[PDB]
C-alpha cells in the first residue's frame, strides 16, 4: 500500500501523528491520583434510557485492586487490557504482591509503535494504536495513576485527562485540581471538566465513577452510590 | 522475444506471458552476458572435454575459486558459465544435493542423473520469483559408466537434453553452428584430437585467441575416470601440436 | 534468513471457464515441441520431437520419452524443468500405488494427483503453474489408454491428440483420422506419419524420438528402428 | 605458494611468451647469414617454437623477424619453402 | 495469514477503511431485532426467501453459538444478500462461546462474547493477511443468576446492556422505531416482547411470518426455533398494531 | 575410582594454586580401559593465548568439554574488541550445561582446572560434570578425590601458602602411588603450568617408581 | 514492487466485499452445468463434462461426477483444475466421518465443513477462493434424501432441485417447473435430468460422451452409488426425448 | 554500472533486465565511498590494516571498528556500510563457532569463502533481506592449509588473492602490491608494506584524522588472530610516515 | 514519496533513505550525556512532562543492578529493545555468572536493529541508547544507534546539536577517570546544557540521574531525589 514506514524529515512517524485524531472522536476519560485513593471517571455514552449502568461498565478490572478507564477508539482498548490482565494475575501468584501502576503501563506501551507495512506479526502492527489508557490502582507504594498514551509512552501524573480534546480536558484539570487533597474534592474535580469538554452534560447514567482507596479492593459503585457522587459536580 | 503484457501482475513476476516466456528466466540469460564467460564443449569416445576462459582482473590471485571448473563429484565434473556470483551460489546448492545423492545412491553418480537432480532443484527457482533463478548455465561433462563420454547442458531454467557437442555463454546460437561444422567433420576421437578440436572452436568464435594458461580444460578420460584439470603443462602439449596441425 | 515477495493472488477469473494466466500457459505448450499420441488399441504409442532445434542431438538416455514404470511412459510438450519434476513426482506416485496395490498407478489416477499440484501453483501467490502438458499412456483394465493433462490442470480425454506447433489444427486432424485395431509395427508407422504432419523440417532419427507401450511393457525404441518406420510410409 | 606480482597460471600472459618473441628477432641477422650457405631449418626453429603460441598479440611481434630472412631465402632455391610453411600454419 | 501489502493504512480521519467496509459486509446478513423480556429473550431475522424447494435452516441469520447463547446479526447498509461473510464471524464466535463452556459450565455470559469479538477485530488489523471484521451482534443469553440478558456489540468495538435493540437497514433508525414502541409494561409481559420484534422486521420486509422466523430462549430450556407457521398468526394481528404506534 | 560410565580415562589432575601461577600435573599414560593405549598424550589444551586448560576424568568427556570451551573464547574474540576470557565466566557457563546433561543417561563427573588472569580479573576455577564449581586454593575431583586430594588438603589447611616447589616434590611422590595403585596407568607425566599471561607446558617425559614394599 | 498493486483478495473493496469472490461466479457461468434432483427413494446427479470435444476415450469416467464414498456423490461446476484438488480432499473427509459415524454421511454436515475451507482462503492466506461450486448429493436418516449446493463464497444451501454451472437461473426454474416438492420418482427423475442438460450447455448437442449420470438409490441394506456407463445413459437420452412431451402435456 | 531508483528495485526479489540487480550495484557504490582497508597475504601469515575513524579524542578501541575475528584464527576486514558489515560478522561468528564444534580443526579459508559468498548472494534473492553493503576480506594463518586470503564482494563472488585492498582507489593499491614480491618477504616485512598504502590511497573528504589499527595472524601470534605485537607495530609505523616523504 | 518509503531503494552513495530518517529521530529526541570513570558510570538525561500536575517520566530505565540504560527517542520502540537487553543480560548472569561487559552486549543489539533496515516494508527503530555498564575491567559507556554502528567512548553526548557537548567533554576527558561519582554527574550537567539554547539552563525537575557501578547498586534519581547530585554546575560554558 501507500507507505506505512513513513518518516518526516524532522524525525517522527506521520502515522503516529494521524493516530490522535481517532481519540478525539471517541470517549472521554479522567484519572486523578489522590493521597486517599484513585478515582476514575469515564463516559458511558447514553443514547437510550434503557442502557443499564450497573450491568455494563467501561471502568474495568485489571486486578481486584487496580482499575482502568478507557478513552478513544473502544476496540483498541480491549486488546491492551486482555494482555495486561493476564500479566497482572500471573504477577500476583509469583510475587504475592500487587502490581505497581507503573509496572502494568510499561508492558502495554511496547505495543503502540512497532508497525510496518510488511513483515507484520501479533507483536507488530499495520498501523499504530490511537488509544490512551488511564491505569489507576492502589499498590504498596501507595495510590498511583500512570498514564499511557498513543505514542506508547508511560508518565506519572497526579492528574490526567484525555478525551474529546486531550489537551483541552487536561487544561480544565490544570485550573481546578491541587496535588494533595481529599477524596471528595478529587471526585468532584474529575466530574467538572468532563461535562464542559463533551457535547453531553453530567448525569448519573451519563458517566461512570468508581473509586479505589488503598486498603480496599476495586469496587464498582452501586446505583445509589453512583447517584451520590452526582450531587457534587 | 517479448517483454510480455500483464493481466496478472506479470511485470516483476515470473508468471506467464502470451509468448509463454517467464520474465525472471529471460533476465537470467542477460546474467550470462554480464560475466563474459563462454564455453565450448565437445563429446568423444576417448573423453569429454569442457574448455572455458579464466577471468583475470589482476595477477594477485589464488586458484581455488577463481576457477570456473568445479568438482561436482569425483568422476563427473562441470563448468558454470555466466555471472560468477550466480555461479557460486548454484555450485554451493548443487554440492549439498550431490552429497545427499551420496547418502542415498551410495556411489559415483551417472551424468544423466546428476543433471536431472540439478534440473529439479532449479524448477523450484524457476517457478518462484520469491527467489530469482540463478542466472548461470552449467555444462556437465563426465563418462557415464556404460554409454561413454557425455556432454549435457542445463540452462538457468534447467532445460537439459543430450547433444553431439554443446556450447553455453554469451551467445549459445553462434557458438553452436561453429561447433556444428566441427561435429560434421567428425574427427578420430583420441586424447590429443578431442581436446584440440574443443580448443580450436572456442578460439575461432572469439577471434582473440589465447595461451594455454588463459584457459582451463577439464577432461574425463577413459584413461582415469577421475575428473582431472590438465593444468598449464598438459594444455600446452596440445597447443604446440595444434600449431603444427592445419 | 527469510523471504517474502508476492503472496497475493496473481490469478483473476475470466468468464470462459478458465483463469487468464492459465490461458496464456496453453499458448506456451503450443510454441512447445511437437508431440503426437495415438492409441492403437493394442498398446499406446507416443512420439515426440527429439530436438530442441540446435540439430546436434546425441541421445542414449537423455530422452523426452521416459519410462516412469513398468507400463507408464510420458512424453510432453513445453517446459524442461517443469517436466523433470513431474517425472520425479510420477515415479513416487506410481510406486505409492505399487506399495498398496502391487500394481502401478492407473492413467486416471495419476492424472488426478499430478493435476492437483498444477492448480496449486495457480491459486497461490509467488508461484506460477506448469507450462507442461502430458501425453500419458498406460495399460489398465485390459485396455490401452491415453490421457491429456493440460498446463491448467484440466483434463481432456483423448484417443488421439497432438500438441506443439499447430496443436489446434492437430486435434481436428486426429479426431477425424484416429485408428484402432493396429498391429505393433503398424502402430509405429501411423504414429510417424502423424508426427510428419505436426512437426516441420527434417526427420532422421536424431530429430524424432518414439516410445511404445504394450503388453510386454513400456520401453523406448532404438534410434535405428525409428528410421525404418519413417521410410516405410507415405 | 606465490604471493605478490605474477600468479601461477595468470599474469604469465603479458610478459613470458611475448618477451621471448621480441628478443629472437634481434638475434636473427647473425644466425640468417649462416643459413643461406646451409642449415636454415635450425635457424628459423628457435623463433617458431615461440610462434606456435596462438595469440593475436604474438603476430604483431612476428612482423619483425621476417624482413631480414626474406632476402637470403628468395636468393636461394631451397630456403624459400621453409619460411612460407610457417606462415601457412599461422593462417590454418 | 500471508499477504504482501498492509491490510489497512491509517488515515487522519480516525477510521478504519476495513472495519467500515466490513459493516456493509454484515448487512449482507440481513436485519435482526431482539428484545429482552422477563424470562424469554427473543430475537427475529428478516428474509427466509421461501420457494418451497429449499430448506429454511441453511439461510438462517439466527445462529446458535451454544445451547443457551444465541445471536442474530447485521449492522448498517442496504447492500445485497449473502449469509456467508457473517457466517464466518459466527464460526469464530461459536468456538469462542464453547471454549468458555469448558471454562465455566453454567450458561455462558454474553459479556464474554462481545468483549472477545471487539478485540478479535483489532487483532485481524495487525496481521497483513487477515481480513478484519466490523459487525453488530445481538447477543442473547442467560447468566448463572437466571436473569434475562440482551447485549449488543458494535463495529466501534463497544458493547452495551439494553432492554430492546435493533440492527439492520440503518442501525440507529430500527433502534429508534423500537424506542417509541417501548413502554415499561413491555419487558415484564412475555407476550409483548414478541410483538416488538415482529413490528420492526415487518417494516423492511414484505409479507413476513415467512420472512419472519424468531426464536425464543428460556432460563431453564435451550434454544427453541419456532416454526414459521405459528409466527405468521402473530404477524397478522401485530401489523394491525404496528400502524397504531405510528 | 569414583567414576561412573568411563572408558578412556585421564587418571589424575593435580591443581594447586600459588600466587600468580598454578601447577597442574597430569599423566601422559591415557588408558583406554585397563590397557594404556597412549603412553604419551598431552591432556593440555589451549583455550586461548591468555587462558589454559588441564583436565582429569574420562578423556572422551574431556574432548566434549574442549569443544564447548573453545566456542566461548571464540565468542569474545567474535565481538572485535578482541577480549580474552575471564576464568570464571567460561567455567561457570559450562557448569550449567553439566546440570542439564545429568538427566540423559550419559554421566559426567568431568573435571577441569582453569587458572587464568584475563581482562583484569584473576580466577582460579574448577568445573565439574555434576557441576560442583567453586574458587579454590587446591582442587582435584574423581579419582584425584579418592587418593591425593586429602593429603594435599591436609598440608593446605595449616599452611595455606604452599609454593610451587613444595608442591613439585609432592606431585612426583603422589604419581608414584598412582603407577602402583591405579590400573589406568604406569607413570610418565606432563608438567603444565598455567599463568595469567601465557600457557606453558613441557611435553610428556618418563618417570619411574621406587621400590620398598617387599621389606616386611 | 507489490505495494502498488491491487487485486483486493484479503483486503475488502469499496463494495464491502472482495473482487476475487465475486469474479469466481463468472468463471462458473461458462463452464459445464451440474444438477441434482430429488426422488422418493433415491437422489441423482446429472452433469455436463468440461469436454466439448468430439472424441473422448473415457480414461477417467469421472470428469465431472466423482463418487467420493459409497454413501455420497459430487459434481463439479466450474474449472476442472480447482476440482482436482477438491476431489482429493473429499475422498478423505467423506470416509473419515464414516469410520467414526457408521451411518451414511449427512449431506448438510459435509458442505458446511467444506465451505469453511473455501472461505478460509479468501479471507486469509493470500490464495484465491476455488473456482468451483460442488453439488453434493447424499442421504442421512434425520433429513432424509438430500441435495446441498457449495459455493466459493462459503454459502451453502439446502435444496430439493437446483442447478449450478452454466445458465443457472433458467435451470433452477426449469427443474422447479417439471418437478415440484416430492413429485417424481427416481427413474422418471433421471430422464428430467438429461432434458435440462440438452437445453443448457456451453456448446449444443447432448451425447453420451458429453454427459455422465450418477444414481444414489438405496439397495437391499446398502446405499449404492454408481456412475452409469455410456450405454445406460444412452437409454436415458431416448427417455429424455419422451420426457420433453411429458413436461408439456 | 546500471541502476535507476524507479523500477527494478522496489522489492528485494526483483531481478533486473540487465542480468545484475540494481541493489547489488548500489551495495558496491557504498564500498567505493568508504575508506581503504587492506589485507595482504604473506608466506608466514596474513597482515591486516584497517583505518579506524577518530572524530573525537573521547574514543577508544570499540568505536568505528573494522577488524573482527570471525573465528579466533580467521579475521575479517570490511569496508563500506558498517551497519551491515557488523551484522554479517555476527552471523559469520556463529557459523564459524558451529564448524569448530563439529569439525574440530583450524578451518580452511577455501571452504569459508564458498559458503559466505553463497550467503551474500542469498540476500540478493530473498525479499525479507537486502544485499550486504560491504566487501570484505577473510584472512588466516593455519597449519592445515597455511596462509589464505580471500575477498567476497556484495555480489556474492569469491575469488582467491595474494594481496587485495578495497577503498576509494581499489586499482592503484593492487598495482602497488604487484610491484613488490611477497615471495621475497616473510610476515615481518609485510607489516611495513601494508602500512604505507593506507595513508596514500585514502582521500580525506569525510575524515579529519584516522588511526591505523593493524592485526596479526602470523608467526608471533601462533595461528590465532591477535592485535599486532608492539615491535612489529613500531617498524610498521615509521615506514608509513617515511613513504609519504 | 513511495521510493523513499521503500526499504529496497537506495541513493547513489549507497545509503538507504530509511536508515537516514532513523538517525534523525534521535536528534529530535531530548539530549542525554553518558560518561565513565574507572569506578562508576553516570547517565544524565533530560526529562519532559505533560502538565504541572504531574511528575516527569524517568528516561533512565532499570535493567540490572550492575548495568543500566538511558533512552532518547521513541519510548514504544525503546521498550522492544529494552525487553531484548534485559533478556540477554539476565541470561548472562545465570549461565556465565560474569557481571556482563558492555562491549559484548551492544554488538548483539547492533544486529537486531540492523534487521528492519534489510527488510522490505519494515521501518528501522529510531531511539538512541547510552548503555552504562560495570564489569570487572571497569565501567564503559557504549552508545548504540538505530543502525549497528556502536561507539566505545569515555564520554558521549547524543541529541540536539550534540557535537558541542563533546567539546566540553574533550577538554575534561582525562579528568573523568580521576573524578568522583558526584563530580561525574556535575560534568554531565555542564555538557547537557550545550545542546539546548543558551537562553536556558537546567532545572531540578528536568534532570534525571542514573548511577551505575558494583561499588553501588543501580539508582534512579527522579525529580526531587536529583538534588544532591545536581549541586555544582556552571551556567552555559561557551
Amino acid at each position: 500500500d501507500r507507505g506505512v514506514n513513513t518518516f518526516s524529515p524532522e524525525g517522527r512517524l506521520f502515522q503516529v501523528e494521524y493516530a490522535i485524531e481517532g481519540h478525539k472522536l471517541g470517549s472521554t476519560a479522567i484519572g486523578i491520583q489522590t493521597s486517599e485513593g484513585v478515582c476514575l471517571a469515564v463516559e458511558k455514552r447514553i443514547t437510550s434510557p434503557l442502557m443499564e449502568p450497573s450491568s455494563i461498565e467501561k471502568i474495568v478490572e485489571i486486578d481486584a485492586h487496580i482499575g482502568c478507564a478507557m478513552s478513544g477508539l473502544i476496540a483498541d482498548a480491549k486488546t491492551l487490557i486482555d494482555k495486561a490482565r493476564v500479566e497482572t494475575q500471573n504477577h500476583w501468584f509469583t510475587y504475592n504482591e500487587t502490581m505497581t501502576v507503573e509496572s502494568v503501563t510499561q508492558a502495554v506501551s511496547n505495543l503502540a509503535l512497532q508497525f510496518g507495512e510488511e513483515d507484520a506479526d501479533p507483536g507488530a502492527m499495520s498501523r499504530p494504536f490511537g488509544v490512551a489508557l488511564l491505569f489507576g490502582g492502589v499498590d504498596e507504594k501507595g495510590p498511583q495513576l500512570f498514564h499511557m498514551d498513543p505514542s506508547g509512552t508511560f508518565v506519572q501524573c497526579d492528574a490526567r485527562a484525555i478525551g474529546s480534546a486531550s489537551e483541552g480536558a487536561q487544561s480544565s484539570l490544570q485550573e481546578v485540581y491541587h496535588k494533595s487533597t481529599t477524596l471528595k474534592e478529587a471526585i468532584k474535580s474529575s466530574l467538572i471538566i468532563l461535562k464542559q469538554v463533551m457535547e453531553e452534560k453530567l448525569n448519573a447514567t451519563n458517566i461512570e465513577l468508581a473509586t479505589v482507596q488503598p486498603g480496599q479492593n476495586f469496587h464498582m459503585f452501586t446505583k445509589e452510590e453512583l447517584e451520590e457522587v452526582i450531587k457534587d459536580i | 522475444m517479448s517483454r510480455g503484457s500483464s493481466a496478472g501482475f506479470d511485470r516483476h513476476i515470473t508468471i506467464f506471458s502470451p509468448e509463454g516466456r517467464l520474465y525472471q528466466v529471460e533476465y537470467a540469460f542477460k546474467a550470462i552476458n554480464q560475466g563474459g564467460l563462454t564455453s565450448v564443449a565437445v563429446r568423444g569416445k576417448d573423453c569429454a572435454v569442457i574448455v572455458t576462459q579464466k577471468k583475470v582482473p589482476d595477477k594477485l590471485l589464488d586458484s581455488s575459486t577463481v576457477t570456473h571448473l568445479f568438482k561436482i563429484t569425483e568422476n563427473i565434473g562441470c563448468v558454470m558459465t555466466g555471472m560468477t556470483a550466480d555461479s557460486r551460489s548454484q555450485v554451493q546448492r548443487a554440492r549439498y544435493e550431490a552429497a545427499n545423492w551420496k547418502y542415498k545412491y551410495g556411489y559415483e553418480i551417472p551424468v544423466d542423473m546428476l543433471c536431472k537432480r540439478i534440473a529439479d532443484i532449479s524448477q523450484v527457482y524457476t517457478q518462484n520469483a520469491e527467489m530469482r533463478p540463478l542466472g548461470c548455465c552449467m555444462i556437465l561433462i563426465g563418462i557415464d559408466e556404460e554409454q561413454g563420454p557425455q556432454v549435457y547442458k542445463c540452462d538457468p531454467a534447467g532445460y537439459y537434453c543430450g547433444f553431439k557437442a554443446t556450447a553455453a555463454g554469451v551467445k549459445q546460437t553462434e557458438s553452436t553452428s561453429f561447433l556444428e561444422k566441427k561435429v560434421k567433420k567428425k574427427f578420430d576421437w583420441t586424447f590429443e584430437q578431442t581436446v584440440e578440436t574443443a580448443i580450436t572452436c572456442l578460439s575461432t568464435v572469439l577471434s582473440i585467441d589465447f595461451k594455454p594458461s588463459e584457459i582451463e580444460v577439464g577432461v574425463v578420460t577413459v584413461e582415469n575416470p577421475k575428473f582431472r584439470i590438465l593444468t598449464e603443462a598438459e594444455i600446452d602439449a596440445h597447443l604446440v601440436a595444434l600449431a603444427e596441425r592445419d | 534468513m527469510a523471504e517474502r515477495g508476492y503472496s497475493f493472488s496473481l490469478t483473476t477469473f475470466s468468464p470462459s471457464g478458465k483463469l487468464v494466466q492459465i490461458e496464456y500457459a496453453l499458448a506456451a505448450v503450443a510454441g512447445g515441441a511437437p508431440s503426437v499420441g495415438i492409441k492403437a488399441a493394442n498398446g499406446v504409442v507416443l512420439a515426440t520431437e527429439k530436438k530442441q532445434k540446435s540439430i546436434l542431438y546425441d541421445e542414449r538416455s537423455v530422452h523426452k520419452v521416459e519410462p516412469i514404470t513398468k507400463h507408464i511412459g510420458l512424453v510432453y510438450s513445453g517446459m524442461g524443468p517443469d517436466y523433470r519434476v513431474l517425472v520425479h513426482r510420477a515415479r513416487k506416485l506410481a510406486q505409492q500405488y505399487y506399495l498398496v496395490y502391487q500394481e502401478p498407478i492407473p492413467t486416471a489416477q495419476l492424472v488426478q494427483r499430478v493435476a492437483s499440484v498444477m492448480q496449486e501453483y495457480t491459486q497461490s501467490g509467488g508461484v506460477r503453474p506448469f507450462g507442461v502438458s502430458l501425453l500419458i499412456c498406460g495399460w489398465n483394465e485390459g485396455r490401452p489408454y491415453l490421457f491429456q493433462s493440460d498446463p491448467s490442470g484440466a483434463y481432456f480425454a483423448w484417443k488421439a491428440t497432438a500438441m506443439g506447433k499447430n496443436y489446434v489444427n492437430g486435434k481436428t486432424f486426429l479426431e477425424k483420422r484416429y485408428n484402432e485395431d493396429l498391429e505393433l509395427e503398424d502402430a509405429i508407422h501411423t504414429a510417424i506419419l502423424t508426427l510428419k504432419e505436426s512437426f516441420e523440417g527434417q526427420m532422421t532419427e536424431d530429430n524424432i524420438e518414439v516410445g511404445i507401450c504394450n503388453e510386454a511393457g513400456f520401453r523406448r525404441l532404438t534410434p535405428t528402428e525409428v528410421r525404418d518406420y519413417l521410410a516405410a510410409i507415405a | 605458494m606465490a604471493d605478490g606480482g605474477s600468479e601461477r597460471a595468470d599474469g604469465r600472459i603479458v610478459k613470458m611468451e611475448v618477451d621471448y618473441s621480441a628478443t629472437v628477432d634481434q638475434r636473427l641477422p647473425e644466425c640468417e647469414k649462416l643459413a643461406k650457405e646451409g642449415r636454415l631449418q635450425e635457424v628459423i626453429e628457435t623463433l617458431l617454437s615461440l610462434e606456435k603460441q596462438t595469440r593475436t598479440a604474438s603476430d604483431m611481434v612476428s612482423t619483425s623477424r621476417i624482413l631480414v630472412a626474406v632476402v637470403k631465402m628468395c636468393y636461394e632455391a631451397k630456403e624459400w619453402d621453409l619460411l612460407n610453411e610457417n606462415i601457412m600454419l599461422l593462417s590454418k | 495469514m500471508s499477504y504482501d501489502r498492509a491490510i489497512t493504512v491509517f488515515s487522519p480521519d480516525g477510521h478504519l477503511f476495513q472495519v467500515e467496509y466490513a459493516q456493509e459486509a454484515v448487512k449482507k446478513g440481513s436485519t435482526a431485532v431482539g428484545v429482552r423480556g422477563r424470562d424469554i429473550v427473543v430475537l427475529g431475522v428478516e428474509k427466509k426467501s421461501v420457494a418451497k424447494l429449499q430448506d429454511e435452516r441453511t439461510v438462517r441469520k439466527i445462529c446458535a453459538l451454544d445451547d443457551n447463547v444465541c445471536m442474530a446479526f447485521a449492522v448498517v447498509a442496504s447492500v445485497s444478500g449473502l449469509t456467508a461473510d457473517a457466517r464466518i464471524v459466527i464460526n469464530r464466535a461459536r468456538v469462542e462461546c464453547q471454549s468458555h463452556r469448558l471454562t465455566v459450565g453454567d450458561p455462558v455470559t454474553v459479556e464474554y462474547i462481545t468483549r472477545y469479538i471487539a478485540s478479535l477485530k483489532q487483532r485481524y488489523t495487525q496481521s497483513n493477511g487477515r481480513r478484519p471484521f466490523g459487525i453488530s451482534a445481538l447477543i442473547v443469553g442467560f447468566d448463572f443468576d437466571g436473569t434475562p440478558r440482551l447485549y449488543q456489540t458494535d463495529p466501534s468495538g463497544t458493547y452495551h446492556a439494553w432492554k430492546a435493540n435493533a440492527i439492520g437497514r440503518g442501525a440507529k433508525s430500527v433502534r429508534e422505531f423500537l424506542e417509541k414502541n417501548y413502554t415499561d409494561d413491555a419487558i415484564e409481559t412475555d407476550d409483548l416482547t414478541i410483538k416488538l420484534v415482529i413490528k420492526a422486521l415487518l417494516e423492511v420486509v414484505q409479507s413476513g411470518g415467512k420472512n419472519i422466523e424468531l426464536a425464543v430462549m428460556r432460563r431453564d430450556q435451550p434454544l427453541k426455533i419456532l416454526s414459521p407457521e405459528e409466527i405468521e398468526k402473530y404477524v397478522a394481528e401485530i401489523e394491525k398494531e404496528k400502524e397504531e404506534n405510528e | 575410582t569414583q567414576n561412573p560410565m568411563v572408558t578412556g580415562t585421564s587418571v589424575l589432575g593435580v591443581k594447586f594454586d600459588c600466587g600468580v601461577v598454578i601447577a597442574a600435573d597430569m599423566l601422559g599414560s591415557y588408558g583406554s580401559l585397563a590397557r594404556f593405549r597412549n603412553i604419551s598424550r598431552i591432556m593440555r589444551v589451549n583455550d586461548s593465548t591468555m587462558l589454559g586448560a588441564s583436565g582429569d576424568y574420562a578423556d572422551f568427556q574431556y574432548l566434549k568439554q574442549v569443544l564447548g570451551q573453545m566456542v566461548i573464547d571464540e565468542e569474545l574474540f567474535g565481538d572485535g574488541h578482541s577480549y580474552s576470557p575471564r576464568a570464571i565466566h567460561s567455567w561457570l557457563t559450562r557448569a550449567m550445561y553439566s546440570r542439564r546433561s545429568k538427566m540423559n543417561p550419559l554421566w559426567n563427573t568431568k573435571v577441569i582446572g582453569g587458572y587464568a588472569g584475563g581482562e583484569s580479573f584473576l580466577g582460579y576455577v574448577d568445573m565439574l560434570g555434576v557441576a560442583y564449581e567453586a574458587p579454590s586454593l587446591a582442587t582435584g575431583y574423581g579419582a584425584y578425590l579418592a587418593q591425593p586430594l586429602l593429603r594435599e588438603v591436609l598440608e593446605k589447611q595449616p599452611v595455606l601458602s604452599q609454593t610451587e616447589a613444595r608442591e613439585l616434590v609432592e606431585r612426583c611422590m603422589r604419581v608414584l602411588y598412582y603407577r602402583d595403585a591405579r590400573s589406568y596407568n604406569r607413570f610418565q607425566v606432563a608438567t603444565v603450568t598455567e599463568k595469567g599471561v601465557e600457557i606453558e607446558g613441557p611435553l610428556s617425559a618418563q618417570t619411574n617408581w621406587d621400590i620398598a614394599h617387599m621389606i616386611s | 514492487m507489490s505495494r502498488r498493486y491491487d487485486s483486493r483478495t484479503t483486503i475488502f473493496s469499496p463494495e464491502g466485499r472482495l473482487y476475487q469472490v465475486e469474479y469466481a461466479m463468472e468463471a462458473i457461468g461458462h463452464a459445464g452445468t451440474c444438477l441434482g434432483i430429488l426422488a422418493n427413494d433415491g437422489v441423482l446427479l446429472a452433469a455436463e463434462r468440461r469436454n466439448i470435444h468430439k472424441l473422448l476415450d473415457e480414461v477417467f469416467f469421472s470428469e465431472k461426477i466423482y463418487k467420493l464414498n459409497e454413501d455420497m456423490a459430487c459434481s463439479v461446476a466450474g474449472i476442472t483444475s480447482d476440482a482436482n484438488v477438491l476431489t482429493n480432499e473429499l475422498r478423505l473427509i467423506a470416509q473419515r466421518y464414516l469410520l467414526q459415524y457408521q451411518e451414511p454421511i449427512p449431506c448438510e454436515q459435509l458442505v458446511t465443513a467444506l465451505c469453511d475451507i473455501k472461505q478460509a482462503y479468501t479471507q486469509f492466506g493470500g490464495k484465491r477462493p476455488f473456482g468451483v461450486s460442488l453439488l453434493y448429493i447424499g442421504w442421512d436418516k434425520h433429513y432424509g434424501f438430500q441435495l446441498y449446493q457449495s459455493d466459493p463464497s462459503g454459502n451453502y444451501g439446502g435444496w430439493k432441485a437446483t442447478c449450478i454451472g452454466n445458465n443457472s437461473a433458467a435451470a433452477v426454474s426449469m427443474l422447479k417447473q417439471d418437478y415440484k416438492e416430492g413429485e417424481m420418482t427416481l427413474k422418471s427423475a433421471l430422464a428430467l435430468a438429461v432434458k435440462v442438460l440438452n437445453k443448457t450447455m456451453d456448446v449444443s448437442k447432448l451425447s453420451a460422451e458429453k454427459v455422465e449420470i450418477a444414481t444414489l438409490t438405496r439397495e437391499n441394506g446398502k446405499t449404492v452409488i454408481r456412475v452409469l456407463k455410456q450405454k445406460e445413459v444412452e437409454q436415458l437420452i431416448k427417455k429424455h426425448e419422451e420426457e420433453e412431451a411429458k413436461a408439456e402435456r | 554500472m546500471s541502476s535507476i531508483g524507479t523500477g527494478y528495485d522496489l522489492s528485494a526479489s526483483t531481478f533486473s533486465p540487465d542480468g545484475r540487480v540494481f541493489q547489488v550495484e548500489y551495495a558496491m557504490k557504498a564500498v567505493e565511498n568508504s575508506s581503504t582497508a587492506i589485507g595482504i597475504r604473506c608466506k608466514d601469515g596474513v597482515v591486516f590494516g584497517v583505518e579506524k575513524l577518530v572524530l573525537s579524542k573521547l574514543y577508544e578501541e570499540g568505536s568505528n571498528k573494522r577488524l573482527f575475528n570471525v573465528d579466533r584464527h580467521v579475521g575479517m576486514a570490511v569496508a563500506g556500510l558498517l551497519a551491515d558489515a557488523r551484522s554479517l560478522a555476527d552471523i559469520a561468528r556463529e557459523e564459524a563457532s558451529n564448524f569448530r564444534s563439529n569439525f574440530g580443526y583450524n578451518i580452511p579459508l577455501k571452504h569459508l569463502a564458498d559458503r559466505v559468498a553463497m550467503y551474500v548472494h542469498a540476500y540478493t534473492l530473498y525479499s525479507a533481506v537486502r544485499p550486504f553493503g560491504c566487501s570484505f576480506m577473510l584472512g588466516s594463518y593455519s597449519v592445515n592449509d597455511g596462509a589464505q586470503l580471500y575477498m567476497i564482494d556484495p555480489s556474492g563472488v569469491s575469488y582467491g588473492y595474494w594481496g587485495c585492498a578495497i577503498g576509494k582507489a581499489r586499482q592503484a593499491a593492487k598495482t602497488e602490491i604487484e610491484k613488490l614480491q611477497m615471495k621475497e618477504m616473510t610476515c615481518r616485512d609485510v607489516v611495513k608494506e601494508v602500512a604505507k598504502i593506507i595513508y596514500i590511497v585514502h582521500d580525506e573528504v569525510k575524515d579529519k584524522a584516522f588511526e591505523l589499527e593493524l592485526s596479526w595472524v602470523g608467526e608471533l601470534t601462533k595461528g590465532r588472530h591477535e592485535i599486532v605485537p608492539k615491535d612489529v607495530r613500531e617498524e610498521a609505523e615509521k615506514y608509513a610516515k617515511e613513504s609519504l616523504k | 514519496n513511495q521510493y523513499d518509503n521503500d526499504v529496497t531503494v537506495w541513493s547513489p552513495q549507497g545509503r538507504i533513505h530509511q536508515i537516514e530518517y532513523a538517525m534523525e529521530a534521535v536528534k529530535q529526541g531530548s539530549a542525554t550525556v553518558g560518561l565513565k570513570s574507572k569506578t562508576h558510570a553516570v547517565l544524565v538525561a533530560l526529562k519532559r512532562a505533560q502538565s504541572e500536575l504531574a511528575a516527569h517520566q524517568k528516561k533512565i530505565l532499570h535493567v540490572d543492578n550492575h548495568i543500566g540504560i538511558s533512552i532518547a527517542g521513541l519510548t514504544a520502540d525503546a521498550r522492544l529493545l529494552c525487553n531484548f537487553m534485559r533478556q540477554e543480560c539476565l541470561d548472562s548472569r545465570f549461565v556465565f555468572d560474569r557481571p556482563l561487559p558492555v562491549s559484548r552486549l551492544v554488538s548483539l543489539i547492533g544486529s537486531k536493529t540492523q534487521i528492519p533496515t534489510q527488510r522490505y516494508g519494515r521501518r528501522p527503530y529510531g531511539v538512541g541508547l547510552l548503555i552504562a555498564g560495570y564489569d570487572d575491567m571497569g565501567p564503559h559507556v557504549f552508545q548504540t544507534c538505530p543502525s549497528a554502528n556502536y561507539f566505545d567512548c569515555r564520554a558521549m553526548s547524543i541529541g540536539a546539536r550534540s557535537q558541542s557537548a563533546r567539546t566540553y567533554l574533550e577538554r575534561h576527558m582525562s579528568e573523568f577517570m580521576q573524578c568522583n561519582l558526584d563530580e561525574l554527574v556535575k560534568h554531565g550537567l555542564r555538557a547537557l546544557r550545550e545542546t539546548l539554547p543558551a537562553e536556558q539552563d537546567l532545572t531540578t525537575k528536568n534532570v534525571s540521574i542514573g548511577i551505575v557501578g558494583k561499588d553501588l547498586e543501580f539508582t534512579i534519581y527522579d525529580d526531587d531525589d536529583v538534588s544532591p547530585f545536581l549541586d555544582g554546575l556552571e551556567e552555559r560554558p561557551q
